[PDB]
RNA sequence: AGCGAAACCACAGCCAAGGGACGGGCUUGGCAGAAUCAGCGGGGGCUUGUGGCAGUCAAGCGGCGACAUUGCUCAUACCGAAGCAGAAUUCGGUAAGCGUCUACUGAU
RNA sequence: AGAACUGGCGAUGCGGGAUGAACCGAACGUAGAGUUAAGGUGCCGGAAUACACGCUCAUCAGACCAAAAGGUGUUAGUUCAUCUAGACAGCCGGACGGUGGCCAUGGAAGUCGGAAUCCGCUAAGGAGUGUGUAACAACUCACCGGCCGAAUGAACUA
């Protein structure tokens, strides 16, 4: 029906502050500072009350509605990981060869270290994006905890961790070992 | 199903005899083309007719060769009594070998193996599926018979399953002139 | 491996920590995959694709248009 | 094109319809004129098998056959919708699950029963757990250790998933039994119920809470009274 | 050193495609050294993978009828699935990799 | 293919068809002036990167019959179902009694298997759609109910 214009409303908490310009959108709060860029994306953003901010697009079709959704996600996410942060959990666990995970500072860059695993001789080193900070869980059998401001970092850098451990061409079923994210919750929880 | 194979192939056969000699003596395009779309057309009718007894060669083949290669010529030492009345674990005791230890009453559906050395000489223990017939248990009774070993008989007398030792010795009469 | 060494591995031990996971998510993927097969797949692999696909759909309807018969009646 | 493709799988019991309301919306103004008495229960949770037993434990009682929403428009919500005098004003009163009752019992009586009438059930969402359990730091068991871990039966393997994700509980799998390496402690008095919560109570069968009908308005097709005898 | 022919000669004689049947002259694009010269000798909007005959039924098309239907007649490498425990292996896809006068070139 | 009839060529220049038998218009003395046929108006190429309404992302698009059907591609409609008694979807609750229905049998308690698929109350519930166990157990849908708040769902046509 080539809507003439569509609307989504963001609501902003109190604890948190947002400025938009030409689409690079920043959201400041008690956790910190975030950034986005929505210049490729082409909405068009409006401060109604200070609380809540309209998205809206004129003469949107189809396929470019179904994107004016995701900046309200996308925006969302930022409000929430810096008021509730992202906390996202993995284990990593073995059947035999125990997996050591550490972290080294090789050129400063705080790689994660992964050796032993299934007993590869190989050292598997993994990323860390910045914002993302690693903390080994205490009194839990292989756990470690990753904790962040920013969803895609976060996120990614856990699959990343998972993505790497991949058995190669092994029976899956007779075969565990690896890390996998056990829970997905959020830093302040409540 | 084998000999249904067997069969397969020697139409199959006939069927690049017929065709061929006819083919080679063509002379058109159509003529060719038509006949060796005939040729391979009863192959497919052959084929897809034996779907049959192809899924069951595949099911046969998918767990006949997961069977355990059990050797009857070598020494062996057949465990048989009452279903799972501690035989079971008695197995994963002598040697290095796994079996469900959860005591129902028919604990295992097929056999076992766990070898074992003694005087330098290799030893393996096979555990029954289970003798109160039942098909399952038709396969413990030609392991007794035709594998060379000396079969222990398990019982309980005070701790385990509290069963009456008279049906046992009853159920023992049974096997008594087989083994 | 006696008879149920892998079966044996499914219980007493998980397939995986997260195996649902993967099997659910690819499962939701495979409706998006097939749409992007129908486009793609060029040559025979279209043409089969096309007559497999429509045998599918026949098959399924059949399977509707009998079980209504024995609901109803 | 580019919807969600429907989903369903063909069982025998089919959508009631329109015409099943018809009949609903009918059979209310039809109790109005048979029965004497008439009250609206708040029954906000219930059991299957218990409404039986409270259905059946009378013949003359009736519970009225009918939806929330349809009832008080069967019952009327306006003087001009009405099927009887004062009745619009008993409708708006009553929310939620379809809880009414239509009889010809005294009023004495349905307060007796109501109140001295009790039974157990599960600690659902929202309620607040009356005691608290811890489960064993070690290897679980169906009951959970409430009644003797001998007797207790070791939990099954394949609820292992649904208690480390759905439940989110670090739990694992040790030779087909799930092992948590702490006591956690499932809930405490206080708490306010999360559906994570009831969930890992409901799994364990602890029926650690008690159930009643609560009744609020009466109302007669004659006396036409509005009293609420409320009983919490 | 000095002497001194013959055969042949409409004209020129670079590529991809279109030129209906003849491309060597036409057309679309790209080419070409002015000039000279020695060798290796080089020449001299078809198609595939699934049968003939006979018969039931039908999604539909408007009396016809798709598929189902009954009788006989790679060795390499990287990914996804396989009771793939390991080794070895098949299947599907990807790389089609990998195997049982003038062309060229010396020289000015 | 073949019998016959009527037209273009066969003796034929001109413009367009990027070139082209038989395609489109146009049947020719040598000249100057103006309007047109078919073709075109981004450059080669003389003429508007004119206007109006829609339509398409194609990983050689589009301008050049093997296509019946497939595609969670796009756009406008046709026939039906529900709807402020609360349409769709998302969460939560109920999801029952005979009954562990009858038979094979170590076991099929709805969910390895064979014929019925009966019944009472219900708010709606299939001797049960799947997951699931050695068999139980447990989860789920189909079926209703509670919180949400209006259009939604099914098959076809172009």
């Amino acid at each position: 029906m080539k809507y003439i214009q569509t609307e989504q409303q963001i609501e902003v908490p109190e604890g948190v502050t947002v400025s938009i310009k030409s689409r690079i959108v920043k959201v400041v709060g008690p956790r910190g500072t975030l950034t986005k860029n929505l210049k490729h994306i082409d909405v068009t953003f409006t401060k109604v009350n200070n609380q809540l901010i309209k998205v809206a697009v004129h003469n949107g079709g189809r396929k470019h509605v179904a994107a004016l959704r995701t900046v309200k996600s996308l925006v969302d996410n930022m409000i929430t990981g810096v008021t509730k942060g992202y906390k996202y959990k993995m284990r990593y666990v073995y059947a035999h060869f125990p997996i050591n995970v550490n972290i080294v500072e090789k050129d400063g860059a705080k790689f994660i270290e992964v050796r032993n695993f299934l007993g590869d001789k190989k050292i598997r080193n993994v990323p860390v994006r910045d914002g993302v900070t690693i903390e080994f869980s205490t009194n839990v059998k292989d756990e470690i905890v990753l904790s962040g401001n920013s969803v895609e970092d976060v996120s990614q850098n856990a699959a990343d961790l998972q993505q790497i451990c991949r058995v190669r061409n092994k029976d899956i079923r007779k075969f565990l070992d690896g890390i996998y994210v056990s829970h997905k919750g959020f830093i302040t929880e409540d | 199903s084998l000999a249904a194979i067997s069969r397969a192939k020697s139409l199959v056969e006939q069927v690049a005899r017929d065709y061929v000699r006819l083919l080679k003596f063509g002379q058109s395009l159509f003529q060719c083309k038509q006949l060796k779309r005939a040729a391979l057309g009863r192959m497919a009718t052959i084929v897809k007719k034996l779907r049959d007894p192809l899924a069951y060669l595949e099911q046969v083949r998918q767990h006949i060769g997961r069977l355990p290669s059990i050797d009857p010529n070598t020494r062996t030492l057949l465990i048989c009594g009452y279903p799972n009345v501690g035989k079971s674990s008695f197995l994963r005791c002598i040697t290095k070998s796994d079996v469900d230890v959860q005591p129902y009453a028919f604990t295992t559906k097929s056999l076992y193996v766990g070898h074992f050395d003694y005087k330098y000489l290799r030893f393996q223990a096979i555990d029954t599926p289970g003798i109160l017939m039942n098909n399952i248990e038709m396969q413990s009774i030609y392991a007794i018979a035709h594998l060379r070993s000396c079969v222990l008989y398990f019982m309980d007398l005070s701790e385990q399953c509290g069963f009456t030792i008279e049906a046992q010795v009853k159920l023992f009469h049974s096997i008594k002139p087989l083994f | 491996p006696q008879n149920d060494y892998i079966e044996r591995h499914i219980k007493q031990h998980g397939k995986r920590l997260d195996h649902e996971e993967r099997k659910r998510k690819r499962e939701a993927r495979e409706s998006h995959k097939i749409s992007e097969r129908a486009q793609k797949l060029t040559g025979w692999k279209g043409k089969q694709f096309a007559k497999k696909r429509y045998a599918e759909k026949v098959s399924m309807r059949k399977k509707i248009k009998a079980h209504e018969q024995s609901k109803v009646k | 094109r580019s919807k969600r493709s429907k989903l369903v799988t063909l069982a025998q019991t089919d959508k009631k319809g329109r015409e099943n309301k018809e009949r609903i919306f009918d059979e209310v103004r039809e109790a109005l004129d048979t029965y004497r008495y008439v009250w609206v229960l708040h029954l906000d949770d219930v059991r299957t098998p218990v409404l039986q037993e409270i259905r059946t434990s009378w013949a003359g009682s009736k519970l009225i056959m009918g939806k929330r929403k349809v009832l008080q428009k069967a019952l009327g919500e306006k003087r001009e919708e009405e099927y009887k005098e004062n009745l619009y004003q008993l409708s708006k009163l009553c929310s939620g699950v379809t809880g009414l009752l239509f009889t010809d019992e005294d009023v004495n009586t349905v307060k007796e029963y109501f109140k001295s009438y009790v039974r157990s059930d599960y600690s659902r969402p929202n309620t607040k757990a009356p005691l608290t359990f811890t489960i064993p730091e070690g290897i679980v068991y169906s009951r959970g250790g409430q009644i003797p871990a001998e007797e207790d039966v070791p939990m099954i393997h394949s609820l292992e998933p649904t208690m480390r994700n759905k439940f989110e509980i670090p739990t694992k799998i040790k030779a087909g039994k799930i092992t948590i390496d702490s006591p956690y402690l499932v809930c405490t008095e206080g708490e306010k119920l999360d559906v994570r919560q009831a969930l890992i109570l409901k799994q364990f069968g602890i029926a650690a809470s008690e159930f009643k009908v609560k009744v609020s308005a009466y109302y007669d097709n004659d006396s036409s009274t509005v009293e609420s005898t409320n009983i919490n």
